[PDB]
């Protein structure tokens, strides 16, 4: 019985929802059972969010827990609302004037019977005042209940995958055109995000960051808010590591076999809703969606494998049922349970469809081996084959290699590949930026030390394959560590560490907001720790968060708990873009 | 932080005494 990222964040949503009841007094439940419900006795209430805040809700809530919670309708601040002025009103919504605005006008015209206000983040004096000066020519002040600054101002995706949202920032933060205002204002807001998390996590870490760059700016402002936070209360323990997504580019164009990835990867999957190919079928994977919980982390065979076993499982248990005996169904358990199989049972399909029509097993295994022409013909060999439907994923595996390298690269390849790009005409603006990233991907990867350790579909029932299973089953490599998981290793497991990987970590800024000043300086010190927040400014992948709990997921001896997340989580696609726009940018 | 964001979260009291003053004035 461990708790989530995910389920803290659903807990202090569903504890607002609740009037943020049970506040100011006891009780440790998570996830209140019905007869306690029945103990208080809830009324229906409005629940009013805006574009922003729906974006966190409809992430870990289905509409279906929001009835479960007494919330009849929900609405944006911005539509034309029918009065409800004898019904209770909980508004979820950002700090901005436009919504305080409509707060007070929702107020005079007497749309509910009371407000409950809830901000997204968190309300400035600047606008608490502004709101209460105009509420006090209201002789209605007396009918806002409560207002509450909720710094629940991020998304988790998965139970340990969070983000903020803030799209382009590697770009905006590496454009030599961005301002050094507009910087140090990304800068403070990242360091909001992070501030909202850790405060949901309730727990003070000690925050580590690696120097020199927006990391370290963004892990000193947190560190200042995180003490002031510290100090205004009175007068084991985590960690929060704070990495430059400078720390691993390969990554972020890379292939993987891993369920999740692929389906993150080919089929842009964003706020549990899949979408597979104008031609576009949506299948919502659902938080607590029995298989996927089961299967993400799992390799696409074994996974492929467990929904037939399920299928198989289900088709029995259904039997037994079967026996005895929006739409009230005879049996919603049975139904339910088959529709979440019947929705991978063809993710698995789309998704061979997909291999298929651009053999995609080649690309990861030119991949895994970055070194002599072993590789460096299989690739050549393989944009040999002409398509189309590769085109991306060839700049891609190329990108990779040319990072992983570990040795030059012939300036052959960069000629001969860079031709077959631009005679297909498929703008290669991005590998003029990416060059230089190769300085980094090698300083990183050189200090640090790498440990280790449809009908068709319903067919493959056999344990073994379709004879497509066979070749990615043997094409299981070394699922070795990555840059990340080696400094979050060394960070939380000192003792048992490779000495590169704690020398390297062990220039990583240390700072303790529980402290004052520190020292002279904030002398790293090593300690081990359970939970850790991992944050990369800069771009987030499901290949590091996949990693990242593989790795907390085999920790025997002393558990780990791992939360990673980013500005935001990008596609190794959209990451390409940003990255070209740098080298259209970095010209004129 | 430390069952203190409770604290931190709940900004009623602070609302009101504002709505308050700015009624004293106007």
């Amino acid at each position: 019985k461990d708790i989530s990222l995910r389920d803290m964040q659903i807990s202090a949503i569903l504890k607002m929802l609740f009037l943020n009841k049970d506040l100011n007094n006891n009780d440790n439940i998570t996830t209140i059972t019905d007869d306690i419900f029945n103990q208080q006795e809830i009324i229906w209430k409005v629940l009013i969010l805006d574009i922003k805040s729906t974006a966190t809700i409809s992430s870990v809530l289905r509409v279906n827990d929001l009835l479960k919670a007494g919330i009849t309708v929900h609405s944006l601040i911005k539509q034309d609302r029918s009065p409800l002025p004898d019904v209770p009103a909980i508004y979820f919504v950002s700090p901005t004037k436009e919504n305080i605005d409509i707060i007070v006008n929702d107020l005079k015209s007497d749309k509910y019977s009371e407000f409950y206000i809830n901000f997204t983040s968190s309300l400035p004096r600047n606008l608490l005042e502004d709101l209460a000066q105009q509420v006090s020519i209201t002789g209605k002040s007396d009918k806002i209940k409560q207002v509450y600054d909720q710094y629940l101002d991020f998304i988790v995706t998965e139970p340990e995958l969070f983000s903020l949202e803030i799209s382009n920032a590697y770009l905006t933060l590496n454009d030599p055109k961005t301002t050094e205002e507009e910087i140090t204002g990304l800068c403070a807001n990242i360091a909001d995000g992070l501030f909202n998390t850790v405060l949901t996590i309730n727990s003070i870490p000690i925050i580590r960051a690696a120097k020199g760059g927006p990391a370290e700016i963004i892990a000193e402002k947190l560190g200042t808010k995180l003490r002031d936070f510290v100090i205004n209360t009175n007068s084991e323990r985590g960690v929060l590591i704070i990495l430059d997504r400078n720390i691993d580019f390969a990554s972020m164009f890379s292939h993987s076999w891993i369920y999740q990835c692929m389906v993150f990867d080919i089929f842009k999957l964003s706020r549990n809703t899949v979408t597979i190919p104008l031609a576009t079928k949506k299948y919502d994977i659902e938080p607590n969606d029995f298989f996927w919980m089961e299967n993400s982390h799992l390799p696409f065979p074994e996974a492929a494998e467990n929904v037939e076993a399920a299928l198989n499982t289900y088709k029995e248990e259904a039997a037994e049922i079967t026996r005895k005996t929006e739409v009230v169904k005879k049996l919603p358990e049975l139904t339910a349970k088959k529709n979440t199989i019947d929705t991978h049972m063809n993710i698995f399909a789309a998704l061979l469809s997909q291999l298929e029509s651009k053999s995609l097993d080649t690309f990861f295994e030119v991949e895994q081996d970055p070194g002599s022409t072993k590789t460096r013909s299989r690739f050549l060999d393989i944009l040999k084959d002409g398509k189309t439907n590769n085109l991306e994923d060839k700049l891609r595996s190329f990108i990779v290699l040319y990072l992983t390298s570990t040795t030059g690269l012939p300036k052959d390849f960069v000629q001969n590949v860079e031709n077959y790009f631009k005679e297909n005409d498929y703008d290669i603006n991005a590998l003029k930026y990416v060059y230089k990233l190769r300085e980094f991907m090698q300083l990183s990867n050189m200090s640090l030390q790498n440990k280790s350790l449809y009908g068709l579909t319903e067919g493959k029932l056999q344990g073994g394959v379709g004879s497509l299973i066979s070749g990615i089953k043997k094409l299981l490599p070394e699922k070795k560590t990555i840059p990340i998981t080696n400094v979050v290793d060394a960070i939380m497991d000192p003792l048992n560490s490779s000495q590169k990987n704690l020398e390297t970590t062990d220039s990583y800024l240390y700072i303790d907001p529980k402290i004052t000043r520190g020292s002279h300086t904030r002398k790293p010190k090593r300690q081990s720790y359970n939970k850790s927040l991992v944050f990369v400014v800069g771009g987030g992948n499901y290949l590091e968060y996949q990693n990242l709990q593989e790795w907390a997921h085999s920790q025997l001896h002393n558990p780990k708990k791992v939360m990673y997340g980013s500005t935001a989580i990008t596609t190794p696609a959209e990451f390409l873009n940003e990255i070209s726009r740098l080298g259209a940018s970095n010209s004129s | 932080g430390a069952m203190a964001g409770m604290n931190i979260k709940d900004r009623t009291s602070e609302f009101q005494q504002s709505v308050l003053s700015y009624k004293k004035r106007n």
